[PDB]
């Protein structure tokens, strides 16, 4: 069937795009995660620095605050590097199904 | 014949400019609250031990006394909160307004060209429907 | 012929509706501000030289230290604040409740005997419009 | 000119409408300052009360305060009965007006 | 009862479903950030210092007095959440059972 | 420039003459408050129990020092009141001025 692939093709036209929007989301979760290790550098070692969880709000040692927020910008730099990966997979997949229709489609002969 | 691709295209312009005129509300609404931020924290210096009345509601207010108002404890991001004195705190402030007014000075312009354009296109328009009629 | 008399009127109730509703809105917006008054009000008692944090705007907050937490100064209208404790306070507030609250069953009638000729003028006005085509 | 007595008949009938909304308004500031005084009453003689003045809110001994808003109140009731006077005489010269009207209409003859 | 209002009636059902839906998600998140905030709490020290959220302030309040209201308040909306289920599906069933008697109406 | 771009900012000037009518009357209406608090200051002992507005707090101070304040607030709005009618009286006369360059232009 070609009109199974023309589907197929076109479902991974919106994955694409999908995968578009969580990079999106991904990248500005590291521009605020750097905005802020960036203000906890600038201030000084003995700051007094909080963390708000929900309804609550909590002091703690700036530099256990500091080693969280790197680990959580660490985590989404590789998160952001795997999808990058994912997006050149399914674009290579995506120029290929086309190809596999641009020319099924001149079917038998 | 070619009067209604302009007709058409005047809105998706009519339909951006609004769009800019709404966005540069929100900025100038957060530059607002920044002014109002600025004059609580001047307001407050060297009253350590004044009594205060905290709003909570429809009307209401309780009691408290300020302490060590020469300190403020300010949102940065990411669910974190720095304590700063009162000179950082004015600091970054301005330097939020700062950022705020400039980007007020470029929504400002592109707000500019698409205005002017649209005053390229209506002399057209108007020419086209002289023409039909 | 007639039909034009009961799809223009179809409107006067729609967007009579339609307003009933956003006062129906407001007034449950101002039941919740009584309801977050409740709570901090509760909240405090008992806690005279408790620290607090007072929001001031975009995300800042200075300190302060809660005093005769049992009386809440409140605003009877007119210009004028009356202090009162905490057992007065939460009595008059349950009352404003309780009266938002009966406003709130009344409006809920209006909207639906609304609601409900809009129901009978329907079926003839279907009927009209067979008939015109 | 019976044109000139149609305007004045209807420029009479906007001053009734007018009058009328001055009215509303007086009874509303009635209501809230009775609300008041209710709350006022109610309230111990040593009760601490205030007055909001613009951005100032200020207290004052609520004997002081009672008396400035009953005459507050006094003051517009009064006025609240000079307005409904002047809305009868008005009411009248409209009725009448418009009977010089429906009759000066039958101009000559 | 004629299919017309039987029609209204499903419509208000469905009105219903979807305002169930929203106080679903709502409670869904509430729990989620109750939940969080304990785990925070769990981690810091008994002199902690840690304020609670009350409308327009924050006050300061020991950690374990803090911790046994947010536990109280977690266990509160998990039975609301349980609540709000058994409540979307009554609705749910309500309005296949209005849609039967519509299609038998309607023939 | 042609009658069209001369139309466009005669309706330009108009927009301002509006914009500042509408700070003409905040302006005055920020005077009238000031000038009440004055008054209802002038009456108070000067040891009363007075709080000023800021923002989302009331601040307690001694009515002499309030007293100052308010005048200085009161004096920095009637030279900004005097500012804003000398700009609208500049944007008038751009107005007419505009019009006439209007008039002669379609004719």
């Amino acid at each position: 069937n070609v009109q199974h692939q023309l589907a197929q093709f076109q479902q991974l036209q919106q994955q694409a795009q999908a995968i578009s929007v969580q990079k999106q989301t991904v990248e500005m979760q590291i521009n605020e995660t750097q905005k802020a290790l960036e203000e906890l550098s600038r201030a000084a070692d003995d700051a007094e620095v909080y963390k708000s969880s929900g309804n609550i709000l909590i002091r703690v040692a700036k530099d256990e605050l500091t080693e969280e927020l790197q680990e959580k910008l660490e985590t989404l730099q590789l998160r952001e590097k795997t999808i990058e990966r994912q997006e050149e997979r399914v674009m290579k997949k995506l120029q290929e199904m086309q190809v596999n229709i641009q020319e099924a489609m001149k079917g038998a002969g | 014949a070619a009067l209604a691709e302009i007709v058409a295209q005047l809105n998706i312009y009519q339909s951006q400019v609004e769009l800019i005129q709404q966005q540069m509300e929100a900025v100038r609404a957060t530059i607002s609250e920044l002014e109002i931020l600025e004059k609580t924290l001047s307001d407050i210096q060297g009253k350590d031990g004044s009594e205060t009345l905290v709003p909570v509601g429809a009307g209401s207010f309780i009691k408290a006394e300020l302490k060590d108002t020469s300190e403020v404890i300010m949102s940065v991001g990411a669910g974190v909160a720095i304590k700063k004195n009162f000179e950082d705190a004015m600091e970054s402030i301005k330097s939020q307004k700062n950022e705020l007014e400039s980007t007020l000075q470029k929504m400002g312009e592109n707000l500019r060209a698409i205005t002017d354009i649209m005053m390229k296109l209506s002399p057209q328009a108007e020419e086209l429907l002289a023409a039909v009629a």
